[PDB]
C-alpha cells in the first residue's frame, strides 16, 4: 500500500501477534480482579488460544452469514469486514464484547464505508431473529459501531486482495504468453484466498504478494511456474536479491495453509458455553 | 504590431459620445493596437470597480494626463512599483477621435533627417 | 482584428486594363437585391411607405388629408 | 478545552480551540445526526467517508483528520483551523483586484486535485466553498464528504451529486458511470469566478442549469462525443449558434483562455487531466505565482 | 510501476469481466480507466 496509512498497520511477525493477544486478555483479567468483583486466577477467566478458537468459528459462521446476505454483496465488503474483525480483538478480549454483537456491527459499519448503499429491509430481513429482538441488537449496535472506531485508531481503509488478482491477470494475458488462458488458474486462486483469508495472513504478508502467491500455488498444483514470471519481476531493482524473499515469503503461506484447520464443533461448544457463562458473569461498569 | 508608432486606429460610434470619463474606455474598445489586455484597468473591468486600486494593486495602469474638452485627449503609460511610485513608459494622444503614439524626439528626427538627405 | 479604410476592388481591375482588347463587358442591371454601403437597397419599392406596416392606423380610407391633420 | 463556538455544520458543529493535551489552534468537530430513529443507522455515510479520507490523503494541499476520539456518544474529529475561504474572499466587493494572485491560488488548488487523483479517489464535491485559506495562505481543499473510490469493478456509482451552480456536463444528463471528469469541469466553474467575479452558470433547478451551461459553450458539435445524446437521458437543448470563451469572459491573457478553453473541453475523455494542466505553459511563464507571503487578506 | 496510457496487449485485450461497453461509455469511465485502477492497486506494496 503506496498509498500509507496501512504502512503503520501493518504488524510484521508472527510473535508481535500473539503477544499483543496475550496482553489484552491479561488486561481483562487485572482490570476486574483490582476491581476486586473476584479474587484472582477464578475459574471463569479464559485462556488466549481457546478465545482465538471460538473466535475463528464463530469468525466462519459470520462469513456464511455475509454469504446469505439478500442483497448480492461485492467480495470487497466481505472482506473488509472480516479485516476489521480481526483487528479488533488485537486490542480487547471476547469478554469484554460478546463475539456476536461485534460480528454484527462489524459488519454495518462496513457496508457503510464502502458504499453498498443498503436497504434497511434488506438488513433486518437478513437476519433470522424477532424483530424485537433484533431491534434489541440494534440498538447495542449503534453504541458498539463508535466504540469499534475508537479502538480501531479511526484507521478504516482496508486493502482487499482482489483488485491485485485481477490486475496480475491482466499482465498474464499480456507479458507471458507461456501459460495460456488462465482461468483454471483463476478458480484454483479463489480457493487459495478464502483459506488464506481465514489465517493471520492478512495482518503479515502484503496482499499484492498475497494474490501472487495464491497464483504460484494454483500454476504449481496444475502443472505451470512462473520462473519466467517471476524474471520478469527480476527485470527490476534489487537485481538478484528480489527473488529470495518472494520464494520465503511463499514458502511460509503454504506452511500457515497446510496447518490451518477448522476448530471442531464439539471443542467450539465447550468453550461456547464457558464464554456464555463468563459475559453472564458480573461486570457492570460505572455510576 | 510591425511598427506601433506607425498605426492609427478610429471608431465612429465612440466619436460623438466623447467625453473626460471616457476617453479611457475608448482606449479601452479593445481591438485597438496601442492598449493591451495585459493592462490592469482591462483586468479590474473583468473583476469590479475602479477607485484607488490602481495605488492598491500596482502595475500597468493607462491614466489619462491632459485634456482638452472637444478633441485632445492625452493618455500615458505608467509601471508602478508600488504606491508613490511611477515609471512613465509611453505616450499615446488622441487628435480628433483619432490615436497616435508620441513620436521620439529622436526615432522622429532620424527618420526625417533619412528622407532628407 | 485592425481592418484598414477600404481598399480599391483589387479582385477585378487587372482584367479591365487586359491588353486593351476582350474586355469585361458593363455587368448587367441585377433587377434585385444589391449590397450598397451596409443596407441591402433592393430595387421595387414604393416612396411613402404605409403606416400600416410597424404601426396602428387612426385614419379611416377617406384620408382627406387636410382635414386629418 | 473547548474555547470557540464558531457555529453549527450541515451535519456537524465546530468548535475552535485547544484540545486536552497541547496549546496549539486546532478546528474541533462534533458529531451530527438525527438520532431519532430507536433503529438509527449509526454514523452516516458522509461522515465515515470524510473521516477515513482525510485520514489517508496527507498532502501539503490537503487538509487531514489528524487526531481522532469518541469516549461519549460525541465523535471527535481533529482538523487545523484555517484563514478563512476563497469564496467569500472573491464574493465581497472587490477590497484587493489581485491578478496573479488568482493564478497563485488556482497553482495551489490544481497541485492538491492532482494529489487526490494520483491518491485514486474521486473528490465528489469541490463546491465554490467547501475550499479553505489558511494563515500562510496555502489552500487546502477540505470538505470530503460526498467522495468516493474509482476503479475497476462495475458497482452502482452515486448520480446526481454536485451543487447545481458546477454541475458537469455528463452528470447533468444522468450519466451510470463517470470519471475524473467532475472534479475537472468543477475547478473550471471554480477559475470561471474569479476571472468573472460573480457565479458563471447560474440554474435554478436541474433543467436550468444544463440550458445555461449549453448556452454559455454553444450547442456540443455531434463530433465532440455522439453519444452525448446517448447517455441515458438527454434531452436536445437550443441550437445556439454559440459564444467564444472571449464572450463569457471578456478576456484576459490568452494562455489562461488555453486553460479555459482546455478545462471546459466536453468529451469527457478530452476534458483535461491534472498532469495535464500543471504541465501547461501558463503556470511556466513571465506572470510570477504569488509565494503567498504577499496573498491578498481582506479584514 | 506502470504507464497511464496502455496502447499495449492489455488495451488490444480491452477485456473485463464485462469488457466495455456502448451506451454507458458516454459516461466516460473508458476501462482504460479501468486496468489502470486495477494494476496501480495490485502492484501497491509486493514488499513492506
Amino acid at each position: 500500500h503506496n498509498s500509507s496509512q496501512k504502512r503503520h498497520w501493518t504488524f510484521s511477525s508472527e510473535e508481535q501477534l500473539a503477544r499483543l493477544r496475550a496482553d489484552a486478555n491479561r488486561k481483562f483479567r487485572c482490570k476486574a480482579v483490582a476491581n476486586g468483583k473476584v479474587l484472582p486466577n477464578d475459574p471463569v477467566f479464559l485462556e488466549p488460544h481457546e478465545e482465538m478458537t471460538l473466535c475463528k468459528y464463530y469468525e466462519k459462521r459470520l462469513l456464511e452469514f455475509c454469504s446469505v446476505f439478500k442483497p448480492a454483496m461485492p467480495r470487497s465488503v466481505v472482506g473488509t469486514a472480516c479485516m476489521y474483525f480481526k483487528r479488533f480483538y488485537l486490542n480487547n478480549s471476547v469478554m469484554e464484547y460478546h463475539p456476536r454483537i461485534i460480528m454484527l456491527t462489524c459488519a454495518f459499519l462496513a457496508c457503510k464505508v464502502d458504499e453498498f448503499n443498503v436497504s434497511s429491509p434488506q438488513f433486518v430481513g437478513n437476519l433470522r431473529e424477532s424483530p424485537l429482538g433484533q431491534e434489541k441488537a440494534l440498538e447495542q449496535i449503534l453504541e458498539y459501531e463508535l466504540l469499534l472506531i475508537q479502538q480501531l485508531n479511526f484507521h478504516l481503509i482496508v486493502h482487499n486482495p482482489y483488485r491485485p488478482f485481477e490486475g496480475f491477470l491482466i499482465d498474464l494475458k499480456t507479458r507471458y504468453p507461456i501459460l495460456e488462458n488462465p482461468e483454471i488458474l483463476r478458480k484454483t486462486a479463489d480457493d487459495f484466498l478464502n483459506r488464506i483469508a481465514l489465517t493471520d495472513a492478512y495482518l503479515l504478508y502484503t496482499p499484492s504478494q498475497i494474490a501472487l502467491t495464491a497464483i504460484l500455488s494454483s500454476a504449481s498444483r496444475a502443472g505451470i511456474t512462473m520462473e519466467s514470471y517471476l524474471s520478469e519481476s527480476l527485470m527490476l531493482k534489487e537485481n538478484r536479491t528480489c527473488l529470495s524473499q518472494l520464494l520465503d515469503i511463499m514458502k511460509s503461506m503454504r506452511n500457515l495453509v497446510k496447518k490451518y484447520e477448522p476448530p471442531r464443533s464439539e471443542e467450539v461448544a465447550v468453550l461456547k458455553q464457558k464464554l456464555e457463562r463468563c459475559h453472564s458473569a458480573e461486570l457492570a461498569l460505572n455510576v | 504590431r510591425d511598427n506601433l508608432l506607425g498605426i492609427s486606429w478610429v471608431d465612429s460610434s465612440w466619436i460623438p459620445i466623447l467625453n473626460s470619463g471616457s476617453v479611457l474606455d475608448y482606449f479601452s474598445e479593445r481591438s485597438n493596437p496601442f492598449y493591451d489586455r495585459t493592462c490592469n484597468n482591462e483586468v479590474v473591468k473583468m473583476q469590479r470597480l475602479t477607485l484607488e486600486h490602481l495605488n492598491q494593486m500596482v502595475g500597468i495602469e493607462y491614466i489619462l494626463l491632459h485634456a482638452q474638452e472637444p478633441i485632445l485627449f492625452i493618455i500615458r503609460k505608467q509601471q508602478r512599483q508600488s504606491p508613490a511610485q511611477v515609471i512613465p513608459l509611453a505616450d499615446y494622444y488622441i487628435i480628433a477621435g483619432v490615436i497616435y503614439q508620441a513620436p521620439d524626439l529622436g526615432s522622429v528626427i532620424n527618420s526625417r533627417v533619412l528622407t532628407a538627405v | 482584428l485592425l481592418p484598414p479604410p477600404m481598399q480599391y476592388i483589387k479582385e477585378y481591375t487587372d482584367e479591365n486594363i487586359q491588353e486593351g482588347l476582350a474586355p469585361k463587358p458593363p455587368p448587367p442591371i441585377k433587377d434585385s437585391y444589391m449590397m450598397f454601403g451596409n443596407q441591402f437597397q433592393c430595387d421595387d419599392l414604393i416612396i411613402r411607405p404605409l403606416e400600416s406596416q410597424g404601426i396602428e392606423r387612426l385614419h379611416p380610407m377617406q384620408f382627406d388629408h387636410k382635414k386629418e391633420l | 478545552e473547548k474555547l470557540d463556538f464558531l457555529g453549527e455544520g450541515q451535519f456537524a458543529t465546530v468548535y475552535k480551540a485547544r484540545d486536552k493535551n497541547t496549546n496549539q489552534i486546532v478546528a474541533i468537530k462534533k458529531i451530527k445526526l438525527g438520532h431519532r430513529s430507536e433503529a438509527k443507522d449509526g454514523i452516516n455515510r458522509t461522515a465515515l467517508r470524510e473521516i477515513k479520507l482525510l485520514q489517508e490523503l496527507s498532502h501539503p494541499n490537503i487538509i487531514g483528520l489528524l487526531d481522532a476520539f469518541g469516549h461519549k456518544s460525541n465523535i471527535s474529529l481533529v482538523f487545523d483551523f484555517m484563514e478563512t475561504d476563497l469564496e467569500v474572499i472573491i464574493k465581497d466587493n472587490s477590497l484587493v483586484l489581485t491578478p496573479s494572485h488568482i493564478k497563485a491560488y488556482m497553482l495551489m488548488t490544481l497541485q492538491g486535485l492532482e494529489y487526490l487523483h494520483q491518491h485514486w479517489i474521486l473528490h465528489r464535491d469541490l463546491k465554490p466553498n467547501n475550499l479553505l485559506l489558511d494563515e500562510n495562505g496555502v489552500l487546502k481543499l477540505a470538505d470530503f464528504g460526498l467522495a468516493k473510490s474509482f476503479g475497476s469493478p462495475n458497482r452502482a456509482y452515486t448520480h446526481q451529486v454536485v451543487t447545481r451552480w458546477y454541475r458537469a456536463p455528463e452528470l447533468l444528463f444522468g450519466a451510470r458511470m463517470y470519471g475524473v471528469g467532475v472534479d475537472m469541469w468543477a475547478v473550471g466553474c471554480i477559475l470561471a469566478e474569479l476571472l468573472l467575479r460573480v457565479p458563471f452558470l447560474p440554474g435554478d433547478s436541474d433543467l436550468d442549469q444544463l440550458t445555461r451551461i449549453f448556452e454559455t459553450l454553444g450547442t456540443p458539435t455531434e463530433e465532440q462525443w455522439p453519444d452525448m445524446c446517448s447517455l441515458p437521458d438527454y434531452v436536445t437543448f437550443k441550437s445556439f449558434p454559440g459564444i467564444p470563451l472571449h464572450h463569457i469572459f471578456s478576456a484576459a491573457g490568452d494562455d489562461l483562455l488555453d486553460l479555459i478553453q482546455g478545462l471546459f473541453l466536453f468529451n469527457p475523455c478530452a476534458r483535461i487531466t491534472a498532469t495535464q494542466a500543471l504541465k501547461m505553459k501558463y503556470f511556466s511563464n513571465r506572470p510570477g505565482p504569488t509565494p503567498g507571503c504577499q496573498l491578498p487578506r481582506p479584514n | 510501476h506502470v504507464p497511464e496510457l496502455e496502447m499495449l496487449g492489455r488495451l488490444g485485450y480491452l477485456n473485463h469481466v464485462r469488457a466495455a461497453s456502448p451506451q454507458d461509455l458516454a459516461g466516460g469511465y473508458t476501462s482504460s480507466l479501468a486496468c489502470h485502477r486495477a494494476l496501480q492497486d495490485a502492484f501497491s506494496g509486493l514488499f513492506w
